[PDB]
């Protein structure tokens, strides 16, 4: 698990 | 009144679903103001001012852009041939919270519970002025640093407040409830506690707690890091599978891991400075 962005 | 005389246009600062985002600066004085421009033929939604056909983004803003509040006020827009242009304030020296996570790791319950509060604030705000934002997530909030005041941002996913149910949705699929999930409805206040549940556990244990679809519907919540009972108690009950199990936005804010936030200046001094 890397955190990272999520698009919308 | 051209976009290109009454601003001074800046640097890129991001882009992508919402748009291109510059700085900027107003001439008249100086102001720092972030211009956001998007394409027409990229727009889904589409809306009418009391009269002229705009984005919805445009429309919600102007509704919360009344008066002080944790969201980011709209100051002009612009149409164009291909596109609009929405000038939008722009604290210095700012960050958005998700940089701001990654840099620093899991926050302090203290800080948690200051921030998590204004957002609280904000969203309130935004429903009172019916509009619902839908992509509350860390990274559409910014952190004016120096006054330690959290705002609101990217309201190109958002809706009018209904108290009926909602069909379409555009926001960020990891923070959506399982009710979007498994059948595609949700209601606009049961959806909004749902993703500031996912927003609470990202600020206290550094990262959300789900990715994939069968961990949003499992809603089994595991705690990566040291979070008091009390925070664990709220954040459980805000990602309560069944919606009408969640918590209201008054019952979040009487909670009693909620009590005692600092205010803004304090969490400035005490966390930011
Ligand atoms: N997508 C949107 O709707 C909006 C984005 C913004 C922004 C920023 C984008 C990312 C930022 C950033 O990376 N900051 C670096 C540290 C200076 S600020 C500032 C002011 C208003 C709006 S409205």
């Amino acid at each position: 698990r890397k955190r990272r962005r999520h698009p919308s | 009144e051209p976009l290109e005389s009454q601003y001074q246009v800046g640097p890129l600062l991001g882009s992508g679903g919402f748009g291109s985002v510059y700085s900027g600066i107003r001439v008249s004085d100086n102001l720092p103001v972030a211009i956001k421009h998007v394409e027409k033929d990229r727009i889904s939604d589409w809306g009418e001012l009391p009269n002229t056909r705009v984005p919805m983004e445009v429309v919600l803003l102007k509704k919360v852009s009344s008066g002080f509040s944790g969201v980011i006020r709209l100051l002009d827009w612009f149409e164009r041939p291909d596109s609009f242009v929405l000038i939008l304030e722009r604290p210095e020296p700012v960050q958005d919270l998700f940089d701001f996570i990654t840099e620093r790791g899991a926050l302090q319950e203290e800080l948690a519970r200051s921030f998590f509060w204004q957002v609280l604030e904000a969203v309130r705000h935004c429903h009172n002025c019916g509009v619902l934002h839908r992509d509350i997530k860390d990274e559409n909030i910014l952190i004016d640093l120096n006054r330690g005041e959290l705002k609101l941002i990217d309201f190109g996913s958002g809706a009018l407040l209904k108290d009926t149910v909602y069909t379409d949705f555009d926001g960020t699929r990891v923070y959506s409830p399982p009710e979007w999930i498994r059948y595609h409805r949700y209601h606009g206040r049961s959806a909004a506690v749902w993703s500031l549940g996912i927003l609470l556990y990202d600020m206290v244990c550094g990262d959300i707690p789900f990715e994939h679809d069968e961990e949003i519907i499992g809603g089994q919540v595991f705690f990566r890091q040291r979070v008091s009972s009390e925070c664990q108690h709220l954040i459980r009950w805000c990602l309560a599978l069944r919606p009408s199990d969640r918590p209201t936005f008054e019952e979040i804010q009487n909670h009693p891991w909620m009590q005692d936030v600092l205010l803004p200046q304090e969490t400035a001094e005490i966390h930011l400075h």
